[PDB]
């Protein structure tokens, strides 16, 4: 389990890390 | 038995009760939080910590007999808690040895029968889950075992159980570390099993075997994440070695770790305050009342602690070494009035030019002054108090001789006036100049300084620093 | 075992064999037993006794030989040595006058902030008695008051045998701050300024400063070249900084919802 | 970025052909998008909910086009009704 | 020890690396948050 | 007092200096600092015999300032002594950046297969397999595999998969794997074709392993390879079975 | 709240500032403030 784990928790890290981009995108953008 | 006996019956059994519901409470709000959302930064873990160093500490100071903190090791010997059932058998168990202790008395503390109440109890079909439970009941007895100061059979019992204490950390630490993390509470509990541990040895000896330890959880810390363990250990480690009136001097000098990067607003606070002492010793004295102003103006959230008192009292030293120096007695305290006196005459004395009151006042508080905990006073005063006419002087006088600055401050030697203005202008004390002709000595020339590039520069400061105030501000607030 | 406890000390110390000799008697308290662990047992106490006074002979015999390295060898290990935990260790005479030879040592090297914090190992031994580390402390005091004269007055005044090489570079480490505090805007003086701030009745040190630096003395009078500055500044040319300061501005104002 | 509604429609309605194969992820996005001020980039969001997920008991995609059904404008009702009966 | 030595060497390389890849998840997970009700705010305004 | 014996120029007496150095780093910390610069200084002296400890108390001191890569690369020019230790918090740390830098280097070398390949230290790959070796006295195979894959390596691949394996369905779990979490589709053939040699030569031949990869795959003739083979051994029922597992998995064009 | 460290720890209104500048400087302030004029 101990790698099985280990790219999940890198797949979290990643989907997580296109939101937090594109909540920031899109907030410099609805300022318009 | 007529006056004092019967109010005997009143003192047990609602605070039996109603302190330990909030502790129930607050571990089984504990456990719901350790198992499922382990963000528990906001959670009422840090003040269930405030509870126990402020309420605990004055609430109860004995065992307290009628089974009220006595009743919590023969209450908690038969606790298992592994599955639904066991647990709901236990939550039976809660209910009843509370009952029976409530209504009758069950088992009672006579000041030896302390390892029975540590061994059966750790034992009895005990599991590691319930880490922080463990935890807690092994650092509450610590309390009224060195609030009692008894010293019989005592300092073993104080030592087994922190010994104990260290096992139950260790095994957290290594083995299933899953998502518990009890590090939050487990540094202060390291710090006041510390604190005791120094104690009892101060009562007697040095200490050093507590130091080598604490390299060594700093050795096995410090690689995971800084999370406030470090700030406190780097403490322990640097409060011993300048009570030592030896060195350990260089050795914080070295010390390449100054990142704790948070502290509850508690460690940082006397973390600048230890290393004001070490760079004023070191005699870089402007970075040192910046950050000693910096510890006392923090948190004065307190009632004449001491530390507060501790910190107000070498200010105003490092201050006259300065040579500016503003009131102090302002805030009066119960506790300053046997401290306010004699700093007061001796700021009086240094900022007037006279040397027998001085000496007399210096032969008088000089038992202070070493009950105090500073030394080199004795040193760096005598060139104060020769500065502080030369600086005077120059700051009053735009162009004075030295023929007549020789005889103002008392000299009798029109020789060395013009060595004493440069050591004066070498050590910074005023910028002037002397004319080596017949013994002209300026002064300043100019005071424009507004359109000369002087104000932009403090303004990036002030621009940089106050936004940095604010996008911390921003980020710390949006949590939900 | 036993080699060579009271050899050529005593009377004088010429030779250089006595070096080696001491170096191999080093070699022999190494390799009988280290001094790291010391926990009890005045058998390994004994020991200690005679690697201390080793060492103070060696510290001895290094201020004797004129050698730099050595000596803060020598009394580094002392001081290790006197770093103990179980330190019972019976009063050594010697002590006294070791620090007082680290104490001006460490003065003599311009190192005021390790001269201060050394100075928290002795609790009463300042101010009552001990003239071996109250002539130091006396020594830094006359240098924040500013008594050059007392300085030279006290160095004809020596306890134990005469620190010369501690007060030949307390001559060298004044005398260079004179000059480096004389070399500056003014232009010319005369002998006799020479004669106040610098001492004595014309002695080699104005032929010494003649060869190494200028103080050319030519019709009765010296000449300093002037170590000032003459930058024309102009200052509107950082204008691309404040450009720049003012664009990161607006960038961190803005860039960041 | 874009400004045209009918490629802001199918930027976001192509969230489920990329991530049909990972459940857990469709909702995340969408319940955010589906909130949006236009009805467009809301439209969009919830036909790709319901061609994400296939035809497992989410409850959570219930739970969002709940009142994607409840909106005023018609046809982000009428994606709502399609993408609660794929599901 | 067919487990006490391989605790530390091939099992202790996976614990040790999984916790960085834990706790930035459960820091950015507050950044996250931060940007999603930032957003929820301005949302709440242009639909006003 | 080391610091002068390290000045001077005596080798019985510098090798007891080190000797001293690597039992008290324990405690002084930073007060080595000045030293260790001398050691590494000095390190470059190929005829003097104390080079494994220099550059093991070089790499005790990187490790405490933070200077990791400096830490691995006199961990790998230690040697032996340094190769001894496997208990300790100080050595399992390193060797877990040694990982991270190998695995990190082979993630960067495959993407250059056309030759250009960076060198590879022997010390470093002697540590992979040694520490791997340690992997198979676990009797705990799932670690063994785990580095396997991050290492990009396909023959302690197949190795691991069929050494002893209690019990032996670890063909199954290895295929989950690949299938499940995956993001590089380059190697995924060849993680998938070396499943394929252990399903053909696998004692009970062939039928629904290799034809499912195939199907994933895009031999169109190695099917053909293997199905008339199952015609040829008289086996029809599950031949039956199999052909309607590629046509209801497999596409058009296949 | 204390912080486990403690070692030990009227008559104006507010006067130190002008006794802080001014503490003994005869303040009868009569017999050489108004008496000079016998002496120039």
């Amino acid at each position: 389990d101990l790698y099985s784990r280990y790219k999940k928790l890198q797949q979290e890290l990643e989907f997580l890390e296109v939101q937090e981009e594109y909540i920031k995108d899109e907030q410099k953008n609805l300022k318009k | 038995p007529p006056g004092g006996g019967e109010q005997e019956p009143p003192p047990p059994p609602a605070p039996q009760d109603v302190e330990m519901k909030e502790e129930a409470a607050t571990g089984g709000g504990s456990t719901g939080e350790a198992d499922g959302k382990t963000a528990a930064a906001a959670a009422e873990h840090s003040q269930r910590e405030l509870d126990t160093v402020t309420l605990e500490d004055i609430k109860e100071h004995v065992k307290q007999l009628e089974k009220a903190v006595s009743g919590k090791e023969p209450r908690f010997v038969l606790r298992a808690l592994r599955m639904l059932p066991s647990t709901s058998r236990r939550l039976n168990h809660y209910v009843l040895y509370k009952a029976v202790q409530g209504f009758f008395t069950s088992n009672n503390a006579t000041r030896d029968f302390l390892l029975p109440f540590l061994e059966e109890p750790m034992d009895t079909e005990a599991d590691l889950q319930f880490r922080p439970r463990t935890g807690k009941a092994a650092s509450t007895p610590l309390l009224p075992e060195v609030e009692a100061y008894l010293q019989l059979l005592v300092v073993i019992f104080m030592m087994n159980s922190k010994r104990y204490k260290e096992a139950q950390k260790i095994s957290d630490d290594l083995m299933q570390k899953i998502s518990t993390q009890n590090r939050r509470a487990l540094d202060l509990v390291a710090a006041k099993c510390y604190y005791y541990h120094a104690r009892v040895y101060e009562f007697l000896d040095k200490l050093d075997v507590v130091r080598s330890f604490l390299h060594a959880r700093l050795r096995t810390a410090t690689l995971r994440h800084d999370a406030d363990g470090q700030a406190t250990l780097l403490n322990l480690l640097l409060r011993n070695y300048l009570h030592y009136s030896l060195y350990d001097q260089a050795e914080k000098l070295v010390s390449k770790s100054v990142f704790p990067e948070q502290a509850n607003n508690n460690e940082w606070a006397r973390y600048l305050y230890y290393t004001g002492r070490i760079k004023a010793i070191q005699l870089e004295y402007s970075e040192a009342r910046r950050t000693m102003t910096n510890a006392l103006r923090k948190a004065p959230q307190h009632t004449a602690v001491g530390f507060k008192q501790t910190v107000h009292k070498l200010l105003i030293v490092v201050e006259l070494l300065l040579g500016e120096i503003p009131d102090r007695l302002q805030f009066r305290q119960p506790s300053l009035k046997r401290s306010l006196m004699p700093y007061f005459l001796l700021t009086q004395a240094v900022r007037t030019g006279n040397l027998a009151k001085f000496n007399q006042v210096l032969d008088q508080f000089g038992e202070k002054f070493q009950a105090d905990g500073t030394y080199t006073l004795i040193i760096r005063l005598r060139h104060n108090v020769i500065k502080t006419g030369v600086r005077m002087i120059s700051l009053s006088y735009s162009r004075i001789s030295l023929a007549d600055i020789a005889q103002k401050l008392q000299l009798d030697s029109p020789e060395d006036a013009e060595f004493i203005v440069a050591k004066a202008i070498r050590d910074g004390v005023i910028e002037a100049s002397i004319n080596h002709e017949k013994g002209y000595v300026q002064s300043k020339e100019m005071i424009d300084i507004y359109s000369t590039r002087e104000p932009q520069l403090a303004f990036h400061q002030r621009i940089s620093f106050c936004l940095d105030i604010h996008n911390m501000s921003v980020k710390a607030m949006r949590f939900p | 075992m036993y080699e060579q406890l009271k050899g050529e000390w005593n009377r004088k110390s010429p030779n250089l064999s006595k070096c080696g000799e001491e170096l191999g008697r080093l070699k022999l308290v190494l390799l009988e037993l280290n001094f790291l662990p010391t926990t009890g047992t005045k058998l390994t106490k004994q020991q200690l006794i005679l690697a201390r006074d080793i060492l103070e002979i060696g510290a001895q015999w290094s201020i004797l030989r004129k050698d730099i390295p050595s000596f803060e060898r020598y009394m580094a290990q002392l001081k290790c040595y006197y770093f103990d935990y179980k330190e019972q260790l019976p009063e050594s005479a010697y002590m006294h006058q070791l620090l007082g030879l680290n104490l001006l040592f460490l003065l003599s090297q311009n190192r005021v902030a390790e001269f201060h914090t050394e100075l928290e190992r002795l609790p009463a031994k300042d101010i009552q008695t001990n003239v071996y580390i109250k002539h130091p402390v006396s020594l830094e005091q006359y240098l924040m008051e500013g008594s050059y004269n007392k300085v030279f007055l006290a160095k004809g005044n020596i306890p134990a045998e005469s620190y010369t090489f501690f007060i030949d570079i307390l001559l060298d480490t004044i005398r260079d701050e004179i000059a480096g505090c004389i070399e500056k805007a003014y232009e010319k003086i005369l002998f006799t300024e020479a004669t106040r701030i610098l001492f004595f009745n014309t002695p080699k040190k104005m032929t010494d400063y003649a060869k190494k630096r200028g103080w050319v003395l030519g019709p009765n009078n010296y000449y300093s070249f002037a170590s000032q500055q003459q930058k024309p500044e102009d200052t509107t040319i950082p204008s691309t900084e404040l450009a720049k300061q003012v664009i990161e501005y607006a960038r961190q104002l803005e860039m960041i919802v | 970025s874009d400004v045209n509604d009918d490629v802001r429609r199918a930027a976001v309605e192509s969230l489920g052909f990329i991530l049909f194969r990972t459940p857990e992820q469709c909702p995340s996005v969408v319940s955010l998008l589906s909130e949006s001020y236009n009805p467009h980039v809301r439209y969009g969001a919830a036909m790709a909910l319901g061609i994400c997920c296939a035809g497992t008991g989410n409850k959570e995609a219930i739970n969002l086009l709940e009142p994607m059904t409840n909106d005023p404008v018609n046809y982000v009702r009428q994606g709502a009704l399609i993408a609660s009966a794929l599901i | 020890l067919e487990e006490g030595k391989a605790g530390s060497g091939l099992r202790q390389y996976y614990l040790s690396k999984i916790e960085e890849l834990q706790l930035i998840v459960n820091d950015k997970s507050q950044n996250l948050r931060r940007l999603q009700a930032q957003r929820n705010e301005l949302n709440a305004k242009v639909r006003l | 007092g080391i610091i002068s014996l390290l000045d001077e120029d005596e080798p019985q007496l510098k090798e007891f200096a080190l000797h001293k150095l690597n039992a008290v780093v324990n405690d002084f910390w930073a007060e080595i600092s000045e030293s260790v610069d001398k050691i590494e200084v000095l390190y470059e002296d190929e005829g003097f015999r104390s080079r494994q400890f220099a550059a093991l108390v070089a790499s005790k001191v990187f490790y405490h300032l933070g200077a990791f890569e400096e830490s691995l690369n006199y961990a790998l020019g230690a040697g032996d002594l340094f190769n001894v230790n496997d208990n300790s918090e100080y050595v399992e740390t390193i060797i877990a950046k040694c990982i991270d830098h190998y695995t990190k280097q082979c993630v960067e070398n495959a993407d250059l297969p056309e030759g250009e390949k960076k060198p590879i230290d022997q010390r470093l790959e002697g540590i992979v397999n040694k520490m791997f070796q340690r992997c198979l006295d676990d009797h705990k195979y799932k670690q063994a595999i785990g580095i396997a894959l991050e290492t990009r390596r396909l023959d302690v691949f197949e190795k691991t998969i069929l050494e002893s394996n209690d019990v032996p369905g670890m063909l199954a779990y290895s295929l989950k794997l690949c299938m499940s979490l995956m993001q590089n589709k380059q190697f995924r053939n060849k993680v998938l074709r070396v499943l394929v040699k252990i399903y053909m030569n696998l004692e009970k031949p062939d039928f629904i392993n290799v034809c499912q990869c195939l199907i994933f795959l895009d031999d169109p003739q190695a099917v053909s390879d293997i199905l008339e083979k199952l015609v040829k051994e008289d086996n029809l029922l599950m031949a039956y079975q199999i052909c309607f597992d590629l046509y209801e998995s497999a596409s058009q064009q296949f | 709240m204390s912080e486990k460290k403690q070692p030990v720890d009227e008559d104006n209104w507010d006067d130190d500032n002008v006794e802080d500048d001014f503490s003994n400087q005869l303040r009868a302030e009569l017999e050489k403030h108004g008496y000079k004029m016998e002496t120039s």
